């Protein structure tokens, strides 16, 4: 992931932890990776700390 | 982590001491002020600086005796967090005495 | 300076100008611009200075 | 593939009827269609809506449900909270939502897409709902409105004429009539700030683009209008809206398709693929840079973009690109392990440096991981100082480079002196805007260069046509002459009252400059012109001196570039001889005997004497600057009009040093006058040709004396003139003359052509031949003293002077007759209000007033009944002072001869006479109308000091007779009173 | 401050304030002496948006 | 308002007195971290306050000389403060010496 440096956009992620969270089978411990959020402020900001 | 957030559990801890206990004297329930706003103040340093500065409290004592003369500072801070939270408990003592104690009859 | 105060209309009487963190003269420089030999001026400053 | 057209041909209308605009907003509607927009019709918010959620939903290919939209449009989209800087700011930098959707994943919604152009799509709509409106929904958003206005009104009065929900997101306003088309930025401010920022759309000629149907032709494309609102706009922080110059974003992409077309051919670190932009001085370069420099970081394959500048320009033009956030260009902490740290840094590229940090990073650094990199690199502050071993090391240091140039001195083979031309360096011109574009735009004034035949004698040294031999006759015999000096200066002395418009004391007037060429030069040049000025001021003991200054440090101190410019001196006092440096202290002294300064003799005293003395030269109290080598290029002044030139100036240091006179001011200043004692006209036509062809000469210099007596039919333009001498005749043969006009139509006729006749005189005022001409209406009959002193003071011969009395112009005291005549019409039709067709001209009669100075005077000096109907005239005469009629009459009624001792007697005895007039009517017109007297007296000295009265400021309402808050009222007297001190003051305005 | 830049300069004009913060060290000058003189308006600038 | 809000103004005051003064001794500079860093405490109670219950700061001292034995708190807290800008305005110092004096020879 990190050879797509400065990769519009943020949120790339916000799938990326949805299928590996995905997991339904069995003994699940998901509903887990809540953490990286979107602030941030203006989109740009969060794609420039996000990417640093 | 304000002044009212301490004031909040030393007078819970107060009402506790007036209710649980069931004292109806004036002396013994400010041996209870003693005992429980002393046992309400924090214990973290950024805990105790939130609260110094918070509104209510000043710097300077009264009563220098409860300062230890030495390099203490924490000790002095919290001796200011007890006497301001027992001048707060002399005016709640007296208002709660008669309004818990009339309340009591039953 | 950075801005363009070093070229003013008031700092020219100074000679050298303002540092950052001792702004507070930049108004006592900004005070003998704005006054008249018939008028005064009241003003108040930091007693926290040996030559700054 | 351009939007700043180069070959374009101007298409035409049939008509297709062109008066009415609604007709007008029908072929702009059917234009539109035709280039490729989409039109329907919304008479409410709910479709807009409706329009938005179809256009997001085909740019960023998701679906909404109501829950969605309906979320996003609370919170995102109309906040009632939100205001039109927050709706503008989302336009250019919170162009995208993060949005959450149902089933819990992030994605972006876009608002524009800033990337490409086929994705944005674009509708058209009119308005709901008197007027006639165009709106240009973007994605469903609307950003461009066009409103249409009348033919005949002007754009100038169309300008001043300014829920609902989503119309916050406007961002450009073009106004137009169809003839006239400009275009706002955000409908900011009033006639103020009018047209410093309404700018018109043109070909890349600079020729404007005037029209309704070629600006829908070249501006109104979708390639062109989302090209101009996304890459070309700036919403800077805070609270403003840029919007470039045409010209700009032509350089601008010119720039950059050169740079892709020469990465397209591998053409790297070779100036056929460089370039550069020539600009005129004085525009507000900073934003081309800026725009230049973000654009080059844009671009993928760009490696580095640096802007770099001379010192020490740096620091402020920082703060300058840090008006948008953000550049981060700095390197302060000045190394080459830092700066190299900040080559590894990302996205935010460029840093703005000096060529010494760049040489210091030459030849401190050999093995940087840049150098085989796409690095682009912008130049500015283009004086030949700082320049040379830099290309040759950026040449060795690096393997890929651009490298192009925004410069202010074009250095052609034209200008050699061994110099190293700027094609050769840079290579192709790919853009310039050049003075005869600005002067083409109205934004700088027009010359008159004038050379003087004053002297016979040394004329042939005069019009030495050889510098090399100039140097050779560089003394004091051939050029430094003392009677040559004296006639020039008695030359000056005479005729600077009459070229800054000083010709009455209660005019503003202006000041000049006095270019002179060397040290030993100057110094008996101010000794010259001072002892001259003591004997003028000992000729007569009435003649009003003349304050000189001037200024010089150190030196012509190389020759630095080609042909050939100003030596910008160095600020050591000490560097010269002592003659001059006790002639400067002299001189410094003279400053601080008459001004009552502290400036010492050091470099910073120096500096703020060099400071102080552009202040006050600038706000019209220093008269005249002798110029030795500063205040040429590095100066601004909009009120100096005249420029006494003795300095072999030559091709664009002749233009720098000009342009202190093209700014503009106000109505009265046309142009700038060029008074000459060498030949410099062959190098003016000389720089001419070198900005181009001879139609320059047409529009930009001048046209002479019987071509402004007779007028001229243009062919720059197609102008028609009459001159002077028909407008005379028009004056003297169609009209009842001078004050027998009493219907309207004669009245308005009259100023359709008085005002044409004072501006054209106004014109002819800068003239030498019409000075001569208005001045042979003071000479004495036969009398060869004083008419010899006429013809010696004019250098008029007898075959002149007869045959200028040949040529009769009408009498003077006719003239003001016609004057007070346009002064009735005027005030009989400026309070209420055919009549509002023509704007009674103002600024120019505004000057050439007497404050009742001369007046008095005149009464002083009639000795005698015979002053007893003087003044019953000259009272009209000049505006201003009708109330006060009564007043002077009465004065010079109840007293008379016997109250005048002297001169200076009766002015004390008027005003005595007028605060004793004042003080008694001031309590007369209190008591009719019973104001409460200490507050009537409070207002008395309110509106004496404020120097006219409002009924703002309701004080006036506190200085009330006894009653009026109250509903039930006519609110009279209280206007009445109003009127009735308003007349007051205006008899009594300026006295007491 | 008020006793300072008081008195005995009954002319035009007062007053002119960089730095203004509130209104409060402006208004006890004139506010006691409005019957004094009545001379102009009172000039203040400011930077934070609630305090203005 | 950190420990580096206050270590900012510090800083930027040393820049100043090593930058406009010109002065290329160890211990001159010294004197000036003395003038800077006592120059550039906070002075309000909160203001001081925040940045003791920020980081990098501590409460005890290592020399108690800089401690009025008496009850200014507020002096010996503004004490530390200059005793831990002291400290880093040593290694502040012996970087920007070599940093600086370096970069002015022209």
């Amino acid at each position: 992931l990190n050879a797509d440096l400065n990769s519009i956009f943020v949120a790339i992620e916000s799938s990326a932890y949805g299928y590996p969270s995905e997991a339904d089978i069995k003994g699940l411990f998901a509903d887990f990776d809540t953490t990286s959020n979107r602030l941030g402020n203006t989109v740009k900001d969060k794609n420039a700390r996000l990417a640093a | 982590m304000t002044y009212n957030n301490v004031f909040d559990h030393a007078y819970e801890m107060l009402k506790e001491n007036i209710r649980y206990d069931d004292i109806r004297d004036t002396d013994d329930l400010h041996d209870a002020i003693h005992m429980a706003a002393d046992n309400a103040v924090p214990h973290y340093y950024a805990d105790i600086f939130s609260v110094m500065a918070s509104e209510g409290i000043d710097l300077e004592f009264e009563d220098s005796g409860l300062m230890p003369d030495t390099k203490d500072v924490i000790r002095i801070l919290q001796a200011r967090i007890y006497e301001q939270l027992t001048i707060d408990l002399w005016e709640d003592a007296e208002d709660l005495l008669n309004e818990y104690l009339e309340e009591v009859e039953e | 300076d950075d801005p363009t105060l070093i070229n003013d209309e008031r700092f020219a009487p100074a000679g050298v100008l303002a540092p950052k963190s001792k702004a507070d003269f930049a108004f006592v420089l900004h005070a003998l611009n704005y006054l008249s030999a018939k008028g005064r001026a009241a003003i108040v400053c930091f007693p926290g200075i040996f030559y700054r | 593939n351009f939007i700043v057209l180069d070959k374009y041909i101007k298409a035409e209308p049939t008509g297709d009827s062109y008066q009415s605009e609604s007709d007008l907003e029908r072929e702009l509607i059917q234009d539109l269609r035709n280039q490729g927009y989409e039109f329907i019709s919304v008479k409410s918010q709910s479709a807009m809506l409706a329009n938005v959620r179809e256009q997001l939903q085909n740019l960023n290919g998701v679906v909404f449900n109501d829950s969605e939209w309906r979320r996003f449009t609370e919170q995102y989209l109309d906040n009632p909270s939100d205001g039109i800087l927050d709706k503008t700011r989302k336009i250019h930098i919170d162009y995208i939502c993060d949005f959450i959707f149902d089933d819990e994943r992030l994605e972006n919604i876009y608002l524009i897409d800033k990337k490409n152009l086929m994705r944005n799509k674009v509708q058209i709509i009119q308005q709901f709902e008197n007027r006639y409106d165009v709106t240009i929904l973007v994605n469903g958003l609307p950003l461009v409105q066009i409103e249409l206005k009348k033919r005949g009104v002007a754009i100038r009065e169309a300008f001043n004429q300014i829920e609902n929900s989503l119309f916050k997101y406007l961002q450009l306003f073009v106004i137009s009539n169809g003839t006239d088309t400009r275009y706002f930025a955000n409908t900011t401010k009033r006639d103020k700030n009018s047209f410093d920022f309404t700018m018109n759309w043109a070909k890349s000629d600079n020729t404007l683009i005037k029209d309704l149907k070629d600006f829908t032709a070249t501006c109104f494309q979708k390639h062109t209008l989302l090209n101009v609102l996304v890459n070309y706009s700036v919403f800077d922080s805070s609270q403003t809206l840029l919007v470039m110059r045409p010209y700009q974003i032509a350089a601008t992409e010119r720039i950059l398709w050169k740079i892709k077309s020469s990465f397209t051919a591998k053409n790297w670190s070779k100036p056929e693929s460089g370039g550069y932009i020539w600009h005129t001085t004085g525009s507000g370069k900073t934003l081309t840079s800026f725009k230049a420099a973000r654009l080059a970081t844009e671009l993928d394959f760009i490696d580095k973009v640096f802007f770099v500048v001379d010192r020490k320009d740096l620091d402020y033009q920082t703060m300058k690109e840090y008006q948008r956030f953000s550049p981060d260009s700095v390197n302060g902490s000045e190394n080459t392990a830092g700066l190299k740290r900040n080559l590894d840094k990302d996205d935010n590229k460029i840093i703005v440096t000096t060529i010494q940090k760049l040489n210091n990073l030459m030849k401190a650094e050999s093995d940087l991981p840049v150098y085989n990199q796409q690095v682009v690199f912008i130049f500015d502050e283009c004086h030949r100082s700082q320049f040379g071993e830099a290309q040759k090391n950026l040449k060795k240091k690096f393997k890929r480079y651009y490298q192009f140039g925004f410069t202010g001195t074009p250095i052609f083979p034209e200008n050699a002196l061994g110099s190293e031309t700027t094609a050769s360096v840079f290579g192709r011109e790919l853009h310039s805007y050049v003075i005869t574009d600005a002067i083409r735009d109205e934004k700088v004034l027009k010359f008159k260069v004038d050379y003087n035949d004053v002297r016979p004698q040394f004329k042939s040294l005069e019009t030495e046509t050889d510098e090399k031999k100039l140097s050779a006759a560089e003394n004091q015999q051939a050029f430094l002459h003392p009677m040559r000096i004296q006639e020039i200066t008695q030359y000056i002395l005479n005729n600077f009252r009459q070229k800054t418009h000083r010709t009455f004391p209660g005019s503003k007037g202006f000041n000049a400059m006095l270019a002179v060429s060397s040290v030993d030069a100057a110094k008996a040049y101010y000794a010259t012109f001072k002892r001259l000025q003591e004997e003028a001021a000992n000729k007569s003991a009435t003649y009003k001196p003349l304050r000189i200054a001037t200024i010089f440090s150190f030196a012509a101190n190389e020759e630095q570039n080609a042909i050939g410019e100003i030596s910008d001196e160095t600020f050591d006092t000490s560097a010269m001889d002592s003659s001059a440096k006790e002639f400067l202290d002299a001189a410094i002294r003279e400053y601080n005997s008459h001004f009552k300064t502290n400036f010492s003799t050091d470099s910073n005293g120096f500096q703020n004497y060099y400071r102080d003395l552009a202040q006050r030269v600038k706000n019209q109290d220093i008269d005249l600057l002798i110029v030795v080598g500063m205040f040429l290029t590095g100066f601004d002044a909009p009120t100096l009009n005249t420029l006494f030139v003795d300095k072999n100036l030559r091709y664009h240091g002749l233009m720098q040093a000009f342009s202190r006179t093209n700014r503009i001011y106000d109505a009265t200043k046309t142009f700038g006058n060029i008074v000459t004692f060498r030949d410099l006209e062959r190098s003016t036509i000389d720089a001419i040709t070198l900005f181009g062809d001879k139609n320059t000469k047409n529009v930009v210099l001048e046209k002479s004396y019987t071509e402004y007596m007779e007028g001229f039919t243009d062919a720059a333009t197609g102008e028609a003139k009459r001159g002077f001498m028909t407008v005379v005749s028009e004056l003297e043969q169609r009209f009842p003359d001078p004050t027998s006009i009493e219907s309207e139509k004669e009245k308005k006729d009259f100023v359709k052509l008085f005002g044409e006749y004072l501006r054209a005189e106004n014109i002819l005022q800068n003239y030498d031949e019409f000075a001569t001409l208005k001045a042979l209406q003071q000479i004495d009959l036969s009398d060869p003293v004083a008419v010899e002193k006429f013809k010696a003071e004019h250098y008029v011969d007898d075959e002149k002077f007869a045959e200028l009395q040949t040529i009769r112009l009408p009498a003077d005291r006719k003239i003001q007759d016609y004057r007070s005549a346009y002064n009735d019409i005027r005030d009989w039709q400026r309070r209420e209000k055919d009549w509002d067709d023509v704007v009674f001209e103002v600024d120019l009669l505004k000057s050439q007033e007497i404050n009742l100075d001369y007046i008095l005077g005149l009464i002083f000096e009639h000795n005698r009944g015979e002053m007893i109907e003087e003044v019953k005239r000259l009272i009209r005469s000049s505006l201003g002072n009708r109330a006060k009629e009564g007043l002077v009459v009465d004065f010079i009624q109840q007293t008379n001869l016997d109250d005048l001792p002297d001169k200076a007697s009766i002015i004390d005895a008027f005003f005595t006479f007028a605060q004793r007039e004042q003080q008694r009517e001031a309590e007369a017109l209190i008591k009719e109308e019973n104001l409460n007297e200490d507050a009537a007296k409070r207002y008395i000295r309110t509106s004496l000091k404020r120097e006219y009265a409002t009924e703002n400021g309701t004080e006036l309402n506190e200085t009330l007779p006894k009653l009026s808050p109250l509903n039930p009222q006519y609110k009279t007297k209280k206007q009445a009173v109003f009127q009735k001190i308003v007349s007051f003051i205006e008899k009594f305005k300026g006295v007491g | 401050i008020a006793q300072l830049a008081m008195h005995g300069q009954t002319h035009v004009n007062k007053i002119y304030d960089p730095a203004a913060g509130s209104g409060s060290l402006l208004l006890q000058a004139k506010k006691q002496f409005d019957n004094h003189i009545i001379e102009e308006g009172f000039f203040g600038q400011e930077i934070n948006h609630t305090t203005y």
